[PDB]
């Protein structure tokens, strides 16, 4: 429920994954920022339409 | 006592009758979803059958 | 039920309000629920703050009646002097001494704050909220704290209104509370205006004939005219109670429908290996290293219809056998499954044929022959019920644990029961179908499009209670005769059965079967060699008719509940353990014989309802269903005058045409009609009722 | 009573109103006139949107009445177009 | 790591198709309720068919490849194929004899706790079972054909929309809305089963299915035999059906069947105090009502929430439901008897007759409910026309007969006047004159001769043959030789009807419930029990009850002030704590009221160790936040804290002070009290997230960072912060004053309008 898209939640919902597991959980910087390229890079696609 | 069995309950009926019934029953409940009552025998009342 | 939903998220007295104003101020049921939100908004805008005076700091005008509220905004024109604002606002303010209206909108704010900043302008302070958290306003705010608890109110809401998806309807009025009318497509409204049933033709004349409907008692000449016209049949059962007997067909005597034979078919003894008798499908190569493999039948058969076919088929069989189950034919199949193709032509082409009639084009559809009352069928059931050597064929599965209040009654009596019918002939066939209708169930699934050996068996362990140390309780499995699979057509598969035999062939009821004089077999008995006969034939199996042939336990399960509960209800009248007493004394009338009504015991004559219950599942034609559905009603009718009741059947020559007409060529369908004759007739002798010819 | 069918209707239009058009896909089998074939409810409704969605845009309706309102729409519709299947050699 | 990773790609890859991507963009997420819904898993024609045919194949089920890879070996003991690389989905293909085998030989250890209490449900429907004795005999037995009983009760049992609530936050915190009105009351449940189950992560999607059917009685409409405990249910079957009997069961019982009684006597008390002043019955219950705490086995929950959300409804509880916004309709209730109307209708009439009287004149046809007696009533212009017996024991039929005689109102009703005019017209209560029905009721409950002068007042004659069995005689009996006019006796029970129905209106100023635009459900006063006992239960706000001394409530109120009044915003504790600076707190003026209870003689020498503990526990992670309100009010001045003669130990919780462990409440002799939004103790780590929350939604407009729900913990008082809400919806917060006032608001104003 609530007033969102599908794709808007899931994007948000993955960058807040993304954030959660990169601040305090093991993974890397580089890769946060490669899958927030991800996002944008399908934001684009999903955009066009 | 009766035990009571209809035979072709299906064809004797009419859809034509029901409009009609489902007019009397939605008279004063509102005029927004009459017309939708209205509308489900209609269709039966102008069916196709293959 | 709306105050069933606006009471659940809302508070109650709240909702009141709403109720009341819809009632005068507009007349729609569902709006409640959108002024619900409305004027609770308000109260906790207004309440909670005073002014530094004992005067509140706000006056609430809204949820006052529309009237009221009228002759309370008419109070601002004598105390502040301003222009008669046209339009009630909701609120009044003390300390900022100003109009307040309050407006909540589901959409993009500016949608809607345009339309009502175009209603008022700067004459009053306008406060726009959506559910969503987004905010519209005039100049100046509400205070920092009744800002944050409205709108966690108004986003709470919203996901109640989300979880229960009531939207589009919620909408404020110049945006979507006008257009609430049901869409009117020209083609809809004259589709309508000629269904109408009445003389009248437009839809609104029909409409005032309905909504304007008062009747008057009429329907009483109505109905009695109705009933002159109707001449309805007063019917009464001493009048009818001959029901003609019962009328039964004439023509050839019915034939063996079962796909296998029992009484007169053969068995073959095999003492079974857990891992060789495994697969089920090697246990005809391990039969085959026996006797199996000298028996051959000669080319001239009695009573056959196909022999060449047939006798070449076996040596094919038994040829496939040797190396591996399965027969090496591409050509023979085709013509054995049709022992046909029908070649198809289009329509398009075929004008030209009709125009010139080559051929001979016709149209026909057929129908099946009338079969008389069997002879057999009495033996058939005689032999099904009398105990076999062999002692228990159908798998049952072991018991449970019990507990000694239920369990040991329920354990008892199954114990018992399996123990009484697992001995009988019956079971015998019942185990042969399941194993054997299973076993091809598998190879539907194995080699689809191909051609399969499959055998006819059972597996059976003999029980020796002679009190004698023996070896052990014999374990095995036996064999009836061997089958054939033919994928064709989904559908229906057709099935070749080959089963041995050693009683002679009768013609009137084997007339599907094909006969062959096969040679000789040895049976012995202490306290001799007959000739073999193999009967053949083909058949059709639907793969419903697999799955519920494949299950033919539940037979046992229709039993048992109707052979138990007459034990509880006898039991329960004395109060006292009465099953193993009426079990055994409580007496069932089972047959006739030298003119003579006879009975048996529960226990003897349970195997009757076993045996029936089968020949239920074997015999299972449509004809059948309805002889039962259509039979019920003479039985209640009979039982009506056992007691006394004095009945009535409205047209029973109608009801006796119905199961006349269900009545074609079904053994079993015709069997129970004429054992229901009898019934009919002894009843009738016991108390007049009923008519004897 | 004397308010027995206002009452049963208020209910009934109570209960449909709420109603989401997904829940027409909870039934037995009915035509799919798409392919012109017996189908899963679902299906032959998923079909039916599908249609709706190719030939005048996607349906925004989420509500039974929405969904009526677009039928009824659809008689006027001098053209529909749908997702049928051709195979060609 | 890539298993986020992954995702994004496949997004992208999803958003790339134009077709998928428009139908991601367009409308809302519930969208996603409908696209699962247009897909069924496969053909459902044949169902025993299929599987048969499905197992008949040696390769057919679907299976995890991963695990079993990481585990153990997929070759094969006895060189028989199990595991291949040919697939469209990710799972790969196996043989069924595969699983068998990780059974035998998989290694595994420590299960076996984690397993049981995820389905306590049926693992105690099991442990019952254990504790139980038998019987066995037979008797031709006539079963009560249809009750609305609950089936599978379990504690604490709620609707089907709060309990969906639970079952978000229990599963998940990531995506769950911030819902109030469930979590704020009866959080205590929320910290037991989250904790229980949010750490070790573990069939997610199981377990929330089978916590929905362990707290929801299955209320079929069944065949009893009168046994109508609802865990008698559970296992009917095994006991018996219309010829088969069990014994020594009522024993071994869960302990809500009690607690519900409990409530009941609550509901009774909370009745009387609304009784007792009849300058108001509306504004003054409801107060009771909300105030009211309940203690229940484990967990405290409100009287609110139990009252409007019980099953069983008895003549007081639907009194307790009236004041509230609960429809609990298709009950009637009359004194100690229960009915159901079954048939016709027809106006309530006002009649005069000598000893005004308000009559029904409907040919009515209702069924009556009576302790182990049943029967069938029908009036016709105000006279029982029809009446049927189908009770147990012989007096239960005579007060069946008698009670629905009353309701029925002859005549002879008027003929009877043994005393009445001197005590039972008029009600000693504020000079209120009592309905009449319920009088004459009164003057038969009073004693045992008024019992007989009714029963003796209708008509009396020697049955015929063919009313044997079925005559009623004065006494209770079917002897037949002399008997009652209009009445049969039925050789067994008779059934009861059941309607799916929701009525609610309000009530009148005398504990009357005028629901369905008359009806006279209410019954006022069913039972004058004039009694006070309790155990474990609470209440408040001048109860009329005197369980207040002084010395006490002001100790209590002094602590409440304190608790009350902290953790809006800066200068009140939860920012002090969170600054490190405990001067303030201790200068507190909240601290100076409570001062001068303390003893005078030790003031220093408690101040002192008062001083120190709370010094002490400044440091964080070794606070205990419940401890620092007990410490505190000592700390003011330059182990037994006598504040007016009575002690107040650190730990140890006593009268005055009880410390509970592992949930947020403390009771103060008999009373309760909590505050939610400021807690960090150090217990409390599960519900960290939960417990937090005093804030409230305000604007978007800030450019605040989306902090996760862990982070929102941080991030201090007067602070607008940006965060993901349930499913889809973003919103935005600060630290606000507890929301308030949710009825009382519109009441109010609704009371002043009038």
């Amino acid at each position: 429920i609530g007033a969102m898209s599908i794709g808007e939640a899931i994007e948000e919902k993955l960058l807040e994954r993304a954030k959660m597991k990169r601040d305090i959980g093991a993974i890397e910087d580089s890769e946060y920022e490669e899958i927030k390229d991800i996002i944008r890079d399908a934001k684009k696609a999903r955009l066009e339409s | 006592n009766i035990t009571g069995d209809n035979s072709k309950w299906n064809e004797c009926q009419q859809p034509e009758a029901y409009l009609a019934l489902l007019a009397y029953i939605t008279k004063d409940s509102s005029d927004l979803m009459k017309d939708l009552c209205s509308v489900a025998p209609v269709l039966f009342c102008n069916k196709f059958v293959k | 039920t709306f105050a069933e939903i606006a009471e659940a998220f809302l508070e109650p007295e709240a909702v009141r309000i709403a109720k009341e104003a819809v009632e005068e101020y507009g007349d729609h049921e569902r709006k409640i629920i959108q002024i619900g939100i409305h004027f609770q908004v308000c109260c906790m805008f207004c309440d909670e703050y005073l002014s530094t005076n004992g005067s509140d700091r706000f006056v609430l005008i809204e949820g006052r009646k529309r009237g009221t509220a009228v002759s309370l905004q008419n109070e601002l024109c004598k105390s502040y002097d301003l222009e008669p604002l046209p339009f009630l606002c909701d609120i009044f303010d003390r300390e900022e001494k100003q109009f307040v209206e309050i407006g909540i909108t589901r959409k993009a704010d500016d949608s809607y704050f345009q339309s009502k900043f175009g209603k008022l302008g700067n004459s009053c302070k306008i406060f726009v909220f959506s559910y969503d958290g987004r905010l519209d306003k005039n100049c100046e705010g509400p205070m920092e704290e009744q800002k944050l608890r409205i709108f966690s109110f108004l986003a709470t809401a919203a996901d109640f209104l989300r979880k229960e998806n009531m939207f589009n309807e919620i909408f404020l009025p110049d945006n979507e509370e006008t257009i609430i009318e049901m869409k009117k497509g020209k083609t809809f409204l004259e589709l309508r205006d000629e269904s109408v049933p009445l003389p009248f033709q437009t839809y609104e004349q029909m409409k005032d004939y309905c909504e304007k409907f008062k009747g008057n008692p009429r329907e009483l000449a109505s109905k009695v005219s109705q009933m002159q016209s109707n001449i309805k049949l007063p019917i009464k059962h001493y009048e009818q109670n001959k029901f003609r007997q019962i009328r039964l067909p004439k023509g050839p005597m019915a034939p063996y429908t079962h796909k296998f034979l029992m009484e007169e078919a053969w068995m073959f003894t095999k003492i079974s290996d857990p891992e060789r008798s495994r697969a089920g499908e090697i246990l005809i190569d391990f039969f085959k290293k026996g006797n199996l493999s000298a028996i051959r039948p000669k080319d001239k058969p009695l009573q056959g219809k196909y022999p060449i076919h047939y006798k070449n088929l076996w040596n094919q069989i038994k040829a496939a056998i040797a190396d591996r189950t399965m027969v090496i034919n591409e050509n023979d199949h085709s013509e054995f499954l049709g022992g046909r193709a029908s070649k198809k032509i289009p329509e398009i082409s075929l004008t030209q044929d009709v125009i010139t009639t080559e051929g001979l084009k016709q149209s026909e559809n057929k129908l099946p022959e009338p079969r008389s009352f069997p002879r057999w069928f009495n033996a058939e059931w005689m032999w099904a019920i009398k105990d076999s050597d062999l002692t228990g064929w159908v798998p049952m599965a072991e018991y449970p644990p019990a507990d000694n209040e239920l369990e040991d009654y329920a354990e008892h009596l199954n114990k018992t029961m399996e123990g009484v019918l697992q001995g009988t002939n019956c079971a015998r066939e019942m185990g042969k179908c399941i194993l054997t209708v299973g076993a091809l169930m598998t190879e539907c699934r194995l080699f689809p499009g191909k051609i399969k050996v499959v055998p006819i068996y059972a597996r059976s362990k003999e029980r020796k209670s002679m009190q004698e140390g023996l070896p052990v309780p014999s374990e095995m499995d036996c064999l009836f005769g061997i089958c054939v699979k033919s994928k064709s057509h989904d559908g229906m598969y057709t099935i070749i059965t080959f089963e041995f035999s050693i009683r002679e062939p009768n013609l009137e009821k084997h007339q599907k079967y094909t006969v062959f004089e096969a040679g000789h077999t040895t049976v012995r008995m202490k306290k001799r060699e007959v000739p073999l006969y193999l009967y053949c034939r083909t058949t059709a199996l639907s793969k419903i008719k697999n799955d519920w042939l494949s299950k033919a336990r539940r037979c046992f399960i229709t039993t048992m509940d109707t052979v138990e509960t007459i034990c509880l209800r006898e039991s329960a009248k004395a109060e006292e353990n009465l099953v193993e007493k009426t079990l055994n004394e409580k007496q069932m009338w089972i047959g006739k014989k030298n003119g003579e009504l006879i009975a048996q015991p529960l226990r003897e004559a349970l195997r009757v309802q076993l045996v029936q219950q089968f020949y239920f599942c074997i015999y299972n034609d449509s004809q059948l269903e309805g002889f039962c559905n259509e039979q019920k009603k003479i039985l209640m009718a009979l039982e009506g005058d056992k007691k006394n009741k004095s009945s009535f059947g409205f047209n029973p020559e109608g009801l006796l045409e119905k199961i006349e007409e269900c009545l074609i060529n079904n053994p079993m369908c015709l069997f129970m009609a004429q054992r229901l004759n009898e019934l009919v007739i002894e009843a009738s002798k016991r108390g007049a009722k009923f008519f004897k010819t | 009573g004397e308010g027995f069918f206002k009452h049963c209707v208020m209910e009934a239009e109570t209960e449909i109103l709420k109603m989401h058009f997904s829940r027409l896909t909870e039934g037995r089998q009915t035509y799919d006139w798409t392919s012109e074939r017996n189908m899963p409810a679902a299906t032959a409704l998923q079909l039916t949107v599908d249609a709706i969605k190719e030939t005048e845009g996607p349906f925004k309706g989420t509500t039974m009445l929405e969904y009526c309102n677009k039928m009824i729409e659809m008689l006027d519709w001098k053209e529909i177009k749908f997702k049928k299947v051709k195979t060609v050699v | 790591m890539s298993l986020l990773l992954t995702i994004a790609k496949e997004y992208k890859r999803l958003c790339q198709d134009a077709k998928a991507a428009q139908m991601m963009t367009v409308g809302t997420v519930s969208n996603y309720t409908t696209f699962k819904k247009w897909t069924t898993s496969r053909k459902e024609k044949n169902p025993s068919l299929r599987m048969r045919w499905a197992m008949s194949s040696k390769f057919p089920i679907i299976a995890n490849k991963r695990m079993l890879e990481e585990a153990q070996i997929p070759k094969e003991h006895n060189n028989v194929a199990l595991w291949e690389d040919t697939e469209k989905r990710d799972h790969v293909l196996a043989s069924a004899s595969c699983i068998n085998y990780w059974n035998f030989c998989g290694p595994c250890v420590n299960n076996s706790e984690v397993i049981k209490e995820v389905y306590k449900s049926r693992f105690g429907r099991l442990e019952r079972r254990k504790e139980i004795m038998w019987k066995e005999l037979r008797f031709t037995l006539v079963d009560r054909q249809r009750r609305r009983v609950d089936t599978q009760p379990v504690e604490q049992r709620l609707r089907t929309g709060e309990i969906k609530d639970l079952q978000m936050w229990t599963l998940f915190e990531d995506e769950a809305p911030l819902a109030s009105k469930f979590i704020l009351d009866n959080y205590g449940l929320v910290k037991e089963m989250r904790s229980k189950f949010a750490n070790k992560p573990l069939n997610k999607e199981v377990v929330a299915h089978m916590l929905e059917k362990q707290f929801n009685p299955e209320s079929r409409f069944l065949p009893v035999f009168g046994a109508i405990r609802p865990e008698r249910m559970e296992l009917i079957h095994a006991l018996g059906g219309e010829t088969w009997i069990q014994e020594a069961n009522t024993a071994g019982i869960s302990n809500v069947d009690q607690r519900k009684n409990d409530i009941r006597a609550v509901c009774r008390k909370v009745c009387l105090a609304a009784n007792a002043s009849i300058m108001n019955a509306k504004s003054k219950l409801v107060e009771y009502i909300k105030s009211t705490s309940m203690r229940i086995g484990e967990t405290e929950r409100k009287l609110e929430e139990l009252i409007l959300e019980t099953d069983d409804v008895s003549p007081e509880v639907t009194l307790c439901k009236s004041a509230l916004g609960g429809q609990l309709g298709k009950t009637l209730s009359f004194g100690p008897m229960l009915l159901k109307k079954i048939s016709g209708s027809g106006v309530k009439v006002k009649d005069t007759v000598y000893i005004q009287f308000e009559y029904w004149s409907e040919q009515e046809e209702f069924y009556g409910e009576y302790k182990s007696a049943t029967a069938l009533f029908s009036r016709k212009e105000r006279s029982l026309e029809w009446i049927t017996i189908g009770g147990g024991i012989n007096e239960d039929r005579k007060r069946l007969l008698a009670m629905c005689m009353i309701f029925c109102r002859d005549g002879d009703y008027f003929k009877d006047a043994p005393a009445t005019i001197t005590m039972a017209d008029l009600s000693t209560k504020l000079g209120r004159e009592i309905p009449y029905q319920y009088v004459m009721m009164n003057w038969i409950q009073k004693s045992e001769d008024n019992l007989e002068a009714l029963l003796y007042s209708r008509g009396i004659v020697e049955t015929n043959p063919g009313k044997m069995g079925s005559s009623m005689g004065i006494d209770g009996s079917k002897r037949a030789i002399k008997s009652l006019r209009a009445v049969t006796i039925q050789s067994g029970k008779i059934d009861m009807p059941e309607s799916k129905e929701k009525i609610h209106l309000e009530l009148s100023d005398n504990l009357e419930a005028f629901d369905s635009s008359g009806r006279i459900v209410a019954t006022i006063l069913d039972l004058p029990s004039d009694k006070k006992v309790t155990f474990q239960d609470v209440s408040f706000q001048h109860p009329d009850l005197a369980v207040l001394r002084d010395e006490k409530t002001a100790i209590t109120k002094g602590y409440e002030a304190l608790i009350k009044r902290l953790g809006t915003g800066d200068n009140d504790i939860p920012s002090l704590i969170a600054k490190k600076d405990y001067l303030s707190l201790y200068n507190l003026p909240e601290v100076k009221l409570m001062a001068p209870l303390i003893r005078p003689n030790r003031k220093g020498v408690y101040s002192r160790v008062a001083r120190k503990l709370v010094s002490t526990q400044v440091t964080t992670g070794h606070y205990s936040l419940h401890e620092l309100i007990k410490v505190l009010p000592f700390t003011y001045f330059a182990r037994l804290f006598f504040s007016n003669d009575s002690f107040v130990e650190p730990g140890v919780n006593n009268n005055v002070f009880s410390w509970s462990k592992a949930d947020s409440s403390k009771i103060y002799c008999h009373g309760i009290a909590i505050r939610v939004p400021l807690v960090v103790g150090d217990e409390h780590m599960d519900t960290s997230l939960a417990l937090l929350e005093g804030f409230s939604v305000c604007e978007n407009d800030p450019r605040a960072p989306m902090v996760t729900r862990q982070d929102l913990i941080d991030v201090g008082f007067g602070q607008k912060v940006r965060l993901f809400v349930g499913q889809g919806s973003v919103r935005t917060f600060k630290r606000t004053a507890s929301q308030r006032a949710a009825s009382s608001d519109v009441n109010k104003n609704v009371k002043k309008i009038k």
